[PDB]
């Protein structure tokens, strides 16, 4: 499921900013 | 004055007066760090942290971010974070959080605001999974507004995302992080914001405008209603590329309102893009997925929200995570004078 595989992701925590 | 005394229009005029008199003449120096008794670090990033602290000659709760001057600079950050001062300290809107006070030493820079205690939307929105189209769009709605607000005075805000909003006592939202928001008129450039929630034209390494806000709502209302961005992967290049082509698959529970603007939001083509276009922002106002949800209630919190936090006293805070406490060290001698001469 996609459900699933965001929560298999390495980006489900808190996400930074970027930056130039 | 009157509820119906003035249009959105002459309001937000109105607004601009008072804002344009704060951005002109900045507020500056108007409190010291010996006024504030420190109680619990509530989140940490790259260059500062936020304290929850108290006023100790009112017994008011604060929040305080702390910037570390030598980590803003090499950072780059220098401007950014004049235009965050500068910008909180002269705004006022029910869904911002304003300076209440802003100072320096000789470390650090410090601003001081409204303490929200319901924690960040991005804890809640992770643990429940998703939110309701019902309870989505409460939320949407007060962007929007604060979107109309902020834009009118030229003001472009660029990291809309859970982690930067906020729940406050009576579960009404505050739109902090104010460290990329820009005054301009024209198009900008910095490559700035997550990944995620990055329009096209900044990726593509195009002047952009406020459009880019707009495609973050809807990136925002993808998010709070399928409980995943409509653009992941495990690395930024995968979500740029994703981004680019702008393909989006949406869930088969999303209604077909919310599918409609969602499409008009996440519009590569600015031509097309809702918020960008002849009308501005009416026609997200007008859509049908905002059908139901009164504008004017919304904005003079009349709204009964769907979601009201657990609040056990005025300086709980049970809502965030805990974060290790670091001391705040205060040199002898004064860093970055210069580059915040200003703040
Ligand atoms: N009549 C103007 C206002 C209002 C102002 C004060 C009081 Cl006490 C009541 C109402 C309508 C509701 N708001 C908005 N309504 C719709 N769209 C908006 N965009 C920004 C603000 C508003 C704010 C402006
Ligand atoms: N982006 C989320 C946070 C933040 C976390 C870390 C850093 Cl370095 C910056 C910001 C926003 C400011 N915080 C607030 N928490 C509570 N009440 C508030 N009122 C205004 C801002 C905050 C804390 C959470
Ligand atoms: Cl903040």
């Amino acid at each position: 499921t996609t459900y699933a595989d965001f929560i298999a992701s390495g980006r489900t925590g808190r996400r930074n900013a970027i930056h130039d | 004055k009157g509820s119906e005394q003035e249009s959105v229009k002459e309001f937000l005029a109105k607004a601009k007066e008072d804002f344009l008199k704060k951005w002109e003449n900045p507020a500056q120096n108007t409190a010291h760090l010996d006024q504030f008794e420190r109680i619990k670090t509530l989140g940490t990033g790259s260059f500062g942290r936020v304290m929850l602290v108290k006023h100790m000659e009112t017994g008011n709760h604060y929040a305080m971010k702390i910037l570390d001057k030598q980590k803003v600079v090499k950072l780059k950050q220098i401007e950014h974070t004049l235009n965050e001062k500068r910008i909180l300290q002269a705004v006022n809107f029910p869904f911002l959080t304003k300076l209440e006070f802003s100072f320096k030493d000789n470390s650090n820079l410090y601003m001081v605001m409204e303490y929200a205690p319901g924690g960040e939307m991005f804890s809640h929105l992770r643990r429940i999974g998703r939110f309701s189209e019902p309870h989505a769009r409460f939320y949407a709605a007060q962007i929007v507004l604060t979107f109309e607000y902020l834009h009118s005075l030229d003001l472009i805000y660029r990291d809309l995302k859970p982690e930067n909003l906020m729940i406050d006592q009576q579960g009404y939202i505050k739109v902090t992080d104010f460290g990329f928001a820009k005054r301009v008129k024209g198009r900008t450039w910095t490559l700035c914001g997550t990944p995620e929630y990055l329009a096209p034209e900044i990726i593509l390494s195009k002047g952009y405008n406020k459009a880019v806000d707009w495609w973050a709502l809807g990136v925002l209302i993808y998010e709070m209603a399928a409980g995943y961005p409509p653009f992941f992967a495990d690395q930024p290049i995968q979500i740029y590329e994703k981004i680019v082509s702008g393909k989006v698959r949406f869930p088969s529970h999303f209604s077909s309102d919310l599918k409609d603007l969602l499409r008009n939001l996440l519009q590569v083509d600015l031509t097309k893009r809702f918020g960008n276009l002849k009308n501005g922002v009416n026609d997200i106002k007008n859509h049908k997925w905002f059908a139901t949800t009164d504008w004017i209630a919304i904005y003079q919190r009349k709204v009964e929200a769907p979601f009201i936090p657990k609040f056990k006293g005025p300086g709980d805070t049970s809502n965030f995570d805990d974060y290790e406490e670091e001391e705040i060290r205060v040199s002898i001698n004064e860093k970055c004078g210069k580059e915040f001469s200003e703040f």
